[PDB]
C-alpha cells in the first residue's frame, strides 16, 4: 500500500491454491477478489477515454474555467493537502470528466486522421 | 487511391444473443427488514432516470412465441417459489384417518368438523384434535363417514409460514454491460413480424408476477384498439391471447370471521387450522359488472368475425376437468378462489348481437367462487402446499385487462365455430407482458477502408 | 448507453453494498459481472496487439485486398449504415485480423529497436 | 496457445451459454474464469507502471549492473535458451522491477511536465 | 422429561472437533484500507491526532 504516506502533506510537498468451496469463508474470499478486479478496471477504463492510458501525471487541453475555483496556482500547490482541496470542487466534478471526454479526444483523434491523409 | 485498412472502436452493431437478466425492484418499498417471496433483498435498486435512445430507421424483426425471455422468466418463478417452503413445516404426521360430522349450513356442506389422532410434541403420548376444514380437501377412503386427505398418496406437503407476502410487487428485468434489449413501439404489432419504430433500454417495464388461469387481471393495456395474437389462427391447438383497450373491474370478496387454531405437533412446529366462524355463513361472489362487460364481449367478436368470415361464432363453457383447471382461479389477500364462470362464456352472436342477454335483468352478474386449501400449483407431481387461514374479512377489486381462448375441432357442424376459455399454460400468461422485447448483443469493434497511413 | 443513436444514420454521417448470498437472485447477478468484465477484456486484449491500445480511430500498415470489396470510399461511406457493411465482409474477417497481428506490429517493433541501437 | 513453440531454441533464434448452477462442474468453470482474468491483469499492471503498456519490445533507460550477470551479450543471446537465463537472474530479479518503476518513469513524467511549461 | 424437547430441536455436536479460540484477523480487499488509532488514552466517540 505504497499510496497514502504523504496524506499530511502539503499537495507540492507530495511531488493461496485452495478449492473453491461454498462455505462462509470462501464466498467472501470470492466476493472480494471481485470486488478487486472491478475497482481497478473502472479507474483504468476512465484513464483509457482521455488519452491518458499508461501514465500517471497526463497534461491535457482543456482551459481552466474560473467558476470552479478563483484561486491562484501556488496557492493551491502550497497549502492545501489532497482531501480539502477534494472536498471544495466536489460539486464540478462530472462536468469536468465530459470535458475531457470531448474536447481533448474527439478533437483530437478525428483531426489526427484530416493529417494522416496528407 | 491507395486504400489501407482502419479500426474503429464504438460501432453501433449487434447480432442476436441469449443471456443472464437479472432483477431490479425499487426504494418504494424496502423499508421493513421482511422477506416475502419474491425475494426484493437481492434486487438492485433502479435507476429514477431510466434512459431510452429512439433508433432511426431500423426494421429489426420480432417473435412473439420464440422468446428466450419467457422461458428465463417461469424457471424463475418456480425457483424463487421453493427457497421459502423449504425451512418450513413438513405436514407428513397429518396424513391419518379423519373421523367427521358436517357443519350446519350445507351447500353455504362445504365445511366439515374432523377429528384426528396426533402424536404429540413428546414421542409417548397420545392426543385428540379437531378442525373446520373444507370440501374439495378430502377424499372418502371407503355408517360413520371415515375419510382422509387430498393428497398424501403422491405427494409431500409443506405449510407455508405466515408474515410471508404473497403481494405481486413488480419485477423489471436488466441485461448486463454489453448487451441491450430492444423494444417495439408500434401501435397494433401482431405477432412474429417486421416493425418500424425501435427503442433501446437497459431495463424492462414493471411486470407483476399475478398467477392466475382463463383471465389477465392486474395486467398492461393496449392503445385504441382491442388486439388479438395468435401463432396460427387458422389451426386450433394454438391458444388465443386478446387483449383490451380499456379495464373491466370486478370486485371479488369472502364474507366470514373465522379464527384459526395452533395446534402444536413436533418440536418447534406448530400447525395452523380453522378454528370456528363467527355469525353468519355466507358464499364468496365477486360480481363483474354487466353493461361494461357486455361491450368488450360485443367487440372482441368484431375482430373475431374477420378471420373467419362467413361461420356464427359462439362461446362455450369448459369441459369438466379439475376444479383448478377449468375455472377461474386466483389469489387474493392469502386465500385461494376458484369461481366458475359459466355466467360468462354462454351466448351465440350472429351478427354482432345477440339474444342471450335480455336487458330485462338485472345489472352485476354473479360467480360462484369457492375455497381450497391444498393447492398444487404448477402441476408438480410430488410437492403441494397448504394455505393457513387469514382471520378477518377479504376483499380484492382486480382490474381485468385481457383473456386466453381456444377453439374447439374442426368438424363442420354448421357455419359455427364455438370458442372455449381454455388456455393449458403458465406461459401464456406471461407472453402477453414480454411481447415486444428482445435481447441483443452489441459488437463495438469495426474495420473498414480508408486514406490514412501510420507513420514510422 | 451512449452507443447505438446512430444505428439508423450512414457511416460517414455517425462521423449496492449487499452481502453475496448464494439465492435465486444472487447467482444471476455475480453471473452478470462476471459476463461484463469478460466481455470488456477480450475487445479490450484485440486492441492492445494491434498498437491501437488507447484509440478509437486507429490508422494501420494494411492494405486493402480488392477481393474483400470492391467498392469505392466514397460509396460506402455514404450510403451503408454500418449494420449493412458487416453483414458485408463477414467472411473475409478473421483473415483480416492475423493481418493486423503480423504485418503491421511484428514488423513495427522489431524494426523499432533496430533504430534504438543506432 | 502460440507461445512456446521456441522453448528449445537459443535466445536470438526466436527472434458457452449456460445458466450458472453450483454444482460440481460450474464451480470448477467458475474458479477458471476468475483465475484466468486475474492472472492477465497482474501482467498488464506490471507493464503499465513501467511505460510500456501497449508494446512487446520495450527499451528503457536503466543501465545494466555488472554484478547481476558479468557475461557478454552476443554469449547470451546465442547460447542460453529462456529457460536457463530465467533461472541465472532469479535471485535479482525484483530489485530490478524497482529500477524500472523509479528511474524510468517517476524521472520521465516529472520531467516532461517541466517541459510542457515551456 | 429433558429440559428443551417441545421447544427446539437439539443436535449432538461431534468429538474430535475443537472449541478453542484461535485468532483472526480481518483483512479488507484491494482498494479498501483499515484505519487504526494510537492515542494512549482515547474514549469512544471521538476524534484523533495519530492515526
Ligand atoms: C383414537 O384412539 C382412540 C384410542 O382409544 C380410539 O378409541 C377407540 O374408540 C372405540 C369406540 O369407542 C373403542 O371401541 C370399543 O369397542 C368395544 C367393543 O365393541 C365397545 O364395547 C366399546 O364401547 C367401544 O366402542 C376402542 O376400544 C377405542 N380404542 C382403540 C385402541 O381403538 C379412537 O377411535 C381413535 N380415533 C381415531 C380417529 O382413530
Ligand atoms: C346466460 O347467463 C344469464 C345470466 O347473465 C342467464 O340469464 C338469467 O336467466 C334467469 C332465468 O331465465 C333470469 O331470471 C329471471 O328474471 C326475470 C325478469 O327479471 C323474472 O321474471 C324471472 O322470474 C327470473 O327472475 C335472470 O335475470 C338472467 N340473468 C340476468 C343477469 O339477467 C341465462 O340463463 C344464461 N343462459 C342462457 C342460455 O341464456
Ligand atoms: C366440532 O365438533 C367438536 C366435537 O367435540 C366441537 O367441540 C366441542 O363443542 C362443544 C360445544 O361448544 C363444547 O362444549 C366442547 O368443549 C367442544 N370440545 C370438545 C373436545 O368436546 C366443536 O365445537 C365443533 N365445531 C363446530 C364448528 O361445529
Ligand atoms: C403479422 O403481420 C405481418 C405484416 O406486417 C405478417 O407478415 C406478412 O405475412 C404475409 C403472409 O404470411 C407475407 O406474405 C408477407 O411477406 C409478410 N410480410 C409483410 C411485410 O407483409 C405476418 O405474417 C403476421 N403474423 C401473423 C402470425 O399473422
Ligand atoms: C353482488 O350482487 C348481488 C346481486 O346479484 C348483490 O345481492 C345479493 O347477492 C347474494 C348472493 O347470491 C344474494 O343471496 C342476495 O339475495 C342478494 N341481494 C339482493 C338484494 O339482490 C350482492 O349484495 C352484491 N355484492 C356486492 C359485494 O356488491
Ligand atoms: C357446449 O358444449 C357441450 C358439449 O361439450 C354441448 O352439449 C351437447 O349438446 C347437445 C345438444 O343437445 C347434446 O346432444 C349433447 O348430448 C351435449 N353433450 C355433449 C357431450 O355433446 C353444448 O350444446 C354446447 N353449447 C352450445 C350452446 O352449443
Ligand atoms: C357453474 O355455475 C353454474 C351456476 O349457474 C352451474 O350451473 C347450474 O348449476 C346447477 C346446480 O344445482 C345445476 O343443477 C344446473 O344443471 C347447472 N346448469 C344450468 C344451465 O343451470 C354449473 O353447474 C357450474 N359449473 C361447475 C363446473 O361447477
Ligand atoms: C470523548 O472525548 C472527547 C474529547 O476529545 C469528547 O468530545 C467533546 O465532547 C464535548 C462534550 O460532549 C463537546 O462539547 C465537544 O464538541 C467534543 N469534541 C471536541 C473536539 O472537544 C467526547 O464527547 C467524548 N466522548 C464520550 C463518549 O465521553
Ligand atoms: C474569487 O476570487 C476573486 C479574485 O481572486 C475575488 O474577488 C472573489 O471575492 C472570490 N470569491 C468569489 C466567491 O467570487
Ligand atoms: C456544493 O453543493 C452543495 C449542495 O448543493 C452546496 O450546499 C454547496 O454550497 C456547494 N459548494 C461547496 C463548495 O460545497
Ligand atoms: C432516416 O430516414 C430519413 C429519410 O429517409 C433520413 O432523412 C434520416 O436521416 C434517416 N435517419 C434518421 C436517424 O432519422
Ligand atoms: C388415493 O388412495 C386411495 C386409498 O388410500 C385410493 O382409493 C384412491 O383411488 C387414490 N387416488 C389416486 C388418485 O391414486
Ligand atoms: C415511435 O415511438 C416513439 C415512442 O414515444 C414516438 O415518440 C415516436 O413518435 C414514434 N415514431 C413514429 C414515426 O411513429
Ligand atoms: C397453420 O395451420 C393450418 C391448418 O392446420 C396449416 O394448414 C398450415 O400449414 C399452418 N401453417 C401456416 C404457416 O399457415
Ligand atoms: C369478528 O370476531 C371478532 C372476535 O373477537 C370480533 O372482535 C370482530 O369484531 C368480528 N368482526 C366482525 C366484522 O363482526
Ligand atoms: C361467404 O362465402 C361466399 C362464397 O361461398 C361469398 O360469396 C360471401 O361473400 C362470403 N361472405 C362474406 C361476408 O364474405
Ligand atoms: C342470423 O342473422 C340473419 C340476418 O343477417 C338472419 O336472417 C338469421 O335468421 C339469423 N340466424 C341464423 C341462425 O342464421
Ligand atoms: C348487450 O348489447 C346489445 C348491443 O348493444 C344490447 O342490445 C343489449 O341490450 C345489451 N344487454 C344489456 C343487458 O344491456
Ligand atoms: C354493479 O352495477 C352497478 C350499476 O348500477 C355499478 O355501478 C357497480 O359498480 C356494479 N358492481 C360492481 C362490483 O362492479
Ligand atoms: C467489382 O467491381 C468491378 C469494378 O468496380 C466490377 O467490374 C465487378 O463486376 C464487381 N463485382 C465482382 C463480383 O467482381
Ligand atoms: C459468405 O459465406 C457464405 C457461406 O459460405 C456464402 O454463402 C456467401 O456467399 C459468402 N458471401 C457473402 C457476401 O455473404
Ligand atoms: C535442437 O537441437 C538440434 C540438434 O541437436 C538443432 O539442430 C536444433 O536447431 C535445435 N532446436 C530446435 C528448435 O530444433
Ligand atoms: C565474471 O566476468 C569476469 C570477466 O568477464 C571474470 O573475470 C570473472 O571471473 C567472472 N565471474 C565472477 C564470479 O566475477
Ligand atoms: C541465488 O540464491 C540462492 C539462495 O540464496 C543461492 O544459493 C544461489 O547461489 C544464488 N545464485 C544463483 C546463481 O542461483
Ligand atoms: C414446554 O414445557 C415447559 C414446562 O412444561 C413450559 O415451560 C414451556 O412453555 C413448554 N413449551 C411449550 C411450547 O409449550
Ligand atoms: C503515534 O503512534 C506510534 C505508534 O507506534 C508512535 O510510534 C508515535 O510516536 C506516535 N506519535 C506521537 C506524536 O505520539
Amino acid at each position: 500500500l505504497g499510496f497514502l504516506g504523504a496524506a499530511g502533506s502539503t499537495m507540492g510537498a507530495a511531488s493461496q491454491q485452495h478449492m473453491l468451496q461454498l462455505t462462509v469463508w470462501g464466498i467472501k474470499q470470492l466476493q472480494a477478489r471481485v470486488l478487486a478486479v472491478e475497482r481497478y478496471l473502472r479507474d483504468q477504463q476512465l484513464l483509457g477515454i482521455w488519452g491518458c492510458s499508461g501514465k500517471i501525471i497526463c497534461c491535457t487541453n482543456v482551459p481552466w474555467n474560473d467558476s470552479w475555483s478563483n484561486k491562484t496556482i501556488n496557492e493551491i500547490w502550497d497549502n492545501m493537502t489532497w482531501m480539502q482541496w477534494e472536498k471544495e470542487i466536489d460539486n464540478y466534478t462530472q462536468h469536468i470528466y465530459t470535458l475531457l471526454e470531448v474536447s481533448q479526444i474527439q478533437q483530437e483523434k478525428n483531426e489526427q486522421e484530416l493529417l494522416e491523409l496528407d | 487511391a491507395k486504400k489501407w485498412v482502419t479500426v474503429y472502436y464504438g460501432v453501433p452493431v449487434w447480432k442476436e444473443a441469449t443471456t443472464t437478466l437479472f432483477c431490479a425492484s425499487d426504494a418504494k418499498a424496502y423499508d421493513t427488514e421482511v422477506h416475502n417471496v419474491w425475494a426484493t433483498h437481492a434486487c438492485v435498486p433502479t435507476d429514477p432516470n431510466p434512459q431510452e435512445i429512439v433508433l432511426g430507421n431500423v426494421t429489426e424483426n420480432f417473435n412473439m412465441w420464440k422468446n428466450n425471455m419467457v422461458e428465463q422468466m417461469h424457471e424463475d418463478i418456480i425457483s424463487l417459489w421453493d427457497q421459502s417452503l423449504k425451512p418450513c413445516v413438513k405436514l407428513t404426521p397429518l396424513c391419518v384417518t379423519l373421523n367427521c360430522n358436517n357443519v350446519n349450513t350445507n351447500n353455504t356442506g362445504e365445511m366439515k368438523n374432523c377429528s384426528f389422532n396426533v402424536t404429540t410434541s413428546i414421542r409417548d403420548k397420545i392426543k385428540k384434535e379437531y378442525a373446520l376444514f373444507y370440501k374439495l380437501d378430502v377424499v372418502p377412503l371407503e355408517n360413520i363417514t371415515n375419510y382422509r386427505l387430498i393428497n398424501c398418496n403422491t405427494s409431500v406437503i409443506t405449510q407455508a409460514c405466515p408474515k410471508v407476502s404473497f403481494e405481486p410487487i413488480p419485477i423489471h428485468y436488466c441485461a448486463p454491460a454489453g448487451f441491450a434489449i430492444l423494444k417495439c413501439n408500434s401501435k397494433t404489432f401482431n405477432g412474429s413480424g417486421p416493425c418500424t419504430n425501435v427503442s433501446t433500454v437497459q431495463c424492462t417495464h414493471g411486470i407483476r408476477p399475478v398467477v392466475s388461469t382463463q383471465l389477465l387481471l392486474n395486467g398492461s393495456l393496449a392503445e385504441e384498439e382491442i388486439v388479438i395474437r395468435s401463432e396460427n389462427i387458422t389451426d386450433n391447438a394454438k391458444t388465443i391471447i386478446v387483449q383490451l383497450n380499456e379495464a373491466v373491474e370486478i370486485n371479488c370478496t369472502r364474507p366470514n370471521n373465522n379464527t384459526r387454531k395452533s395446534i402444536h405437533i413436533g418440536p418447534g412446529r406448530a400447525f395452523y387450522a380453522t378454528g370456528d366462524i363467527i355469525g353468519n355463513i355466507r358464499q364468496a361472489h365477486c360480481n363483474i359488472s354487466k353493461a361494461r362487460w357486455n361491450e368488450t364481449l360485443g367487440q372482441i367478436v368484431a375482430k373475431l368475425e374477420e378471420q373467419f368470415p362467413n361461420k356464427t361464432i359462439i362461446f362455450n363453457h369448459s369441459s369438466g376437468g379439475d376444479p383448478e383447471i377449468v375455472t377461474h382461479s386466483f389469489n387474493c389477500g392469502g386465500e385461494f378462489f376458484y369461481c366458475n364462470t359459466t355466467p360468462l362464456f354462454n351466448s351465440t352472436w350472429n351478427n354482432t348481437r345477440t339474444d342471450d342477454y335480455p336487458t330485462g335483468g338485472e345489472q352485476n352478474i354473479t360467480l360462484q367462487c369457492r375455497i381450497k386449501q391444498i393447492i398444487n400449483m404448477w402441476q408438480g407431481v410430488g410437492k403441494a402446499m397448504y394455505a393457513p387461514p387469514i382471520r378477518g374479512q377479504i376483499r380484492c377489486s382486480s382490474n381485468i385487462t385481457g383473456l386466453l381462448l381456444t377453439r374447439d375441432g374442426g368438424r363442420d357442424q354448421n357455419g359455427t365455430e364455438t370458442f372455449r376459455p381454455g388456455g393449458g399454460n403458465m406461459r401464456d400468461n406471461w407472453r402477453s407482458e414480454l411481447y415486444k422485447y428482445k435481447v441483443v448483443k452489441i459488437e463495438p469493434l469495426g474495420i473498414a477502408p480508408t486514406a490514412c497511413k501510420r507513420r514510422v
